[PDB]
């Protein structure tokens, strides 16, 4: 009942960032990706593995298959530097990913 | 030879409607439900539980969209001179049109089934006073529901208030809307640019030459608060009167007071806006 | 002269002229489980 | 809907803290309330969920026996109350609308501002 | 799992309508009738014959009066890996509106 | 003077006033096998 | 397959008269109480154990339970002197009670 995430991902502003979230049979669960800037409540950026909430730019995308979920940030802006969390519901609890700190160079 | 075919319709539970069908777009291959005061579960193909994709149904003329998981019925493999039982579970999702009549305490679906709950039953702003004929645990009003299209696989961005009712035979889901601005006991019938109002014999005569119709009303007005669910009359009357005045009499006449409401023999509600020329 | 609303048969009379109404029959028939049965109870022994 | 929480709390070890979360705009009985806390510089740590319609609750395994989740329907409010505080309970607590009775696959779409609790 | 639910409507004989329902207000717990050219008998709960009181049905809006004897369906007690049969007889009396042309 | 055709309710309005239509319900219900089932296929082991 | 009745019952005009009718499992049968004055055909005073025909005063009452049926006459007037019979249907034949002569003193 745990999700494995890379502690940090560093990507140049022009390129794209991939954030992984590993788990046993995570392909059968809905992975929700939350973004958190320092000193702020988390903001939902991806829900149900492929969908973007209202007001979320087209750059964000998600996938979830087998034993891995992935959040892809295309054209990583300087303001995308934040902590990203993957959340699923396992047994009777929502497990949160360890958090990935995206650094924009 | 078939010794018997037991066909039943089982409801899809709430935790399967939200977590499976709406989230992943798939449906379970096992039906667990209460029938004849007993908990019965049927396994499709007499196999283990599995999630099956909901594929579009075969297209038929003048039919709404539908989705199903299975397309063939499972029958037992042949064993000589024995009675053998085979189970088939087909998860079916059907968009339907539901209709209700006054006093809107119940509605029917396009399949001829009745739902004995008011379409406006819910949990907010006096929706819990509406009629319900089921137990409190058969109904669930989910807020912040993101509907998922089963063909385009595109989640709706705007959250909606979704009522879900688990009747013994099926599970209906519908978007909650407030009752007062949705239904009305009167509908707009005619829009007349020119009804001359004449006072005579202690009565009003509204005569329209365009439709060739004369209505007779009492001198006093009709109280709009006396109309049951009559929140549409005022809005429609104001909108239509403004549109017609802008179309025809904007440059020649001026309105005289707020629109009045009269009741005419035969039961016709006349919203009248008197006009006075610039002279 | 005053003309009153006059009609031989009303809408309600035409609707009642029918011997069987599908909607009313279905409504009465589909309350059978809600009237003569205990839907919610689950018996496990 | 909007979730507004109480102010910051300063307490002593072994005390109890009740954090309040008031919902505005909806009847508040149509969704669930998930309480999740984040420590100073650490990741999100889920605490529990509550169904304000029925009062059903579900806590994390590590918070069982120390978290009580209650509600006041009349005031449209949900309370999370921690007992037996210790030093690592200094965290920002958020109430959100997330999974639970309404569906285990729901998302924490709307959040509260969060209350800072220091022991 | 249900492998089959045979549901039928049997008539109440004349000698039961007058002697039991109209006289004592009760109904027999056994349904003996003719179906498919055969004398078929059903015993409620697979038990002995008994007289059950006809009590009013649950109130439903815009519906006529009705009475019934049983409220719960009888299902067989669990015996592992065996098909089992259970019978339920529910005597129903309904005041109805009849129309003719 | 020209008298235009006027009526309070049309035939369609009166027929739509009914809550359930037997013909439409039957037409939708009897397409169930054609929509959600494969009638033609025969499976023989 | 028989019904037993007391041969005679004597009651004061002010009090109430109670007539018993015994039988095996009489509570499964509809006991009808008939009143017969001398030189007249019997008149039905109680039918279906708890009911009075049209024209029968409210004084009469009936009960049926277990192995006893009971006819109760309240405010027994002088005109109630008659023979009271309890009748049932037992195996293809009606059974009449032995007859109880009520006398007012």
């Amino acid at each position: 009942a745990g999700l494995t995430q890379p502690p940090s991902v560093s990507v140049a502003p022009g390129k794209t960032a991939r954030i992984s979230c590993g788990g046993n049979n995570i392909g059968s669960k809905s992975v929700h990706w939350y973004q958190q800037k320092p000193g702020q409540a988390p903001v939902l950026v991806i829900y149900y593995d492929s969908d973007r909430p209202s007001g979320i730019p087209e750059r964000f995308s998600g996938s979830n298959s087998g034993n891995t979920a992935t959040l892809t940030i295309s054209r990583v802006e300087a303001g995308d530097e934040a902590d990203y969390y993957c959340q699923v519901w396992d047994s009777g609890s929502v497990v949160f990913g360890g958090g990935t700190k995206l650094t924009v160079l | 030879q078939f010794m018997g075919i037991f066909e039943d319709r089982a409801p899809v539970p709430f935790e399967e409607v939200i977590d499976k069908i709406n989230a992943k777009g798939v449906c379970r291959s096992t039906a667990k439900y209460v029938r004849n005061n007993m908990e019965t579960t049927a396994f499709h193909r007499d196999d283990h539980e599995t999630d099956m994709e909901l594929k579009p149904a075969k297209v038929a003329t003048r039919t709404s969209r539908g989705w199903h998981t299975t397309d063939l019925k499972y029958n037992p493999s042949r064993v000589e001179a024995f009675h053998r039982y085979g189970t088939t579970v087909n998860c079916i999702v059907e968009e339907v049109d539901a209709r209700s009549v006054y006093p809107y305490d119940e509605f029917v679906l396009a399949t001829g089934d009745f739902v004995y709950m008011s379409p406006f039953y819910g949990y907010r702003e006096g929706s819990h006073t509406e009629h319900t004929s089921y137990a409190a645990d058969r109904f669930k009003q989910v807020d912040g529901f993101y509907a998922r299209d089963l063909t385009t696989k595109a989640r709706a961005t705007s959250p909606t208030t979704r009522n879900l009712l688990t009747t013994p035979k099926f599970t209906v889901a519908w978007d909650w809307v407030p009752k007062r601005p949705a239904v009305c006991t009167m509908t707009k019938w005619q829009e007349v640019d020119e009804m001359l109002r004449a006072e005579y014999g202690g009565s009003f005569r509204f005569s329209s030459d365009a439709i060739s119709t004369t209505f007779t009303t009492n001198l006093t007005q009709y109280s709009l608060s006396r109309v049951d669910l009559g929140d549409c009359i005022g809005r429609d009357a104001r909108e239509a009167i403004d549109r017609m005045f802008a179309r025809k009499y904007n440059a020649t006449h001026i309105k005289v007071g707020q629109p009045q409401y009269y009741l005419a023999t035969g039961g016709f509600l006349i919203a009248y806006q008197p006009l006075l020329s610039n002279t | 002269h005053e003309f009153v609303p006059l009609e031989v048969y009303t809408r309600h009379e035409i609707k009642d002229s029918g011997l069987l109404d599908y909607t009313e029959v279905q409504r009465r028939n589909q309350l059978h489980d809600l009237r003569f049965a205990d839907i919610d109870t689950v018996i496990r022994a | 809907v909007q979730l507004v929480q109480s102010g910051a709390e300063v307490k002593t070890p072994g005390a109890s803290v009740r954090v309040s979360c008031k919902a505005s705009g909806h009847t508040f009985r149509t969704f669930d309330i998930n309480w999740v806390r984040q420590a100073a510089g650490q990741g999100l740590e889920w605490m529990g969920w509550m169904s304000p319609n029925s009062g059903n609750t579900g806590y994390a395994r590590q918070f069982q026996g120390r978290v009580t989740m209650t509600r006041n329907i009349s005031a449209n409010t949900a309370y999370m109350e921690l007992r037996g505080l210790r030093f690592d309970d200094t965290a920002v607590y958020y109430c959100a609308r997330g999974p639970g009775s309404t569906g285990t696959t729901g998302s924490m779409d709307v959040w509260g501002q969060g209350t800072t609790v220091t022991v």
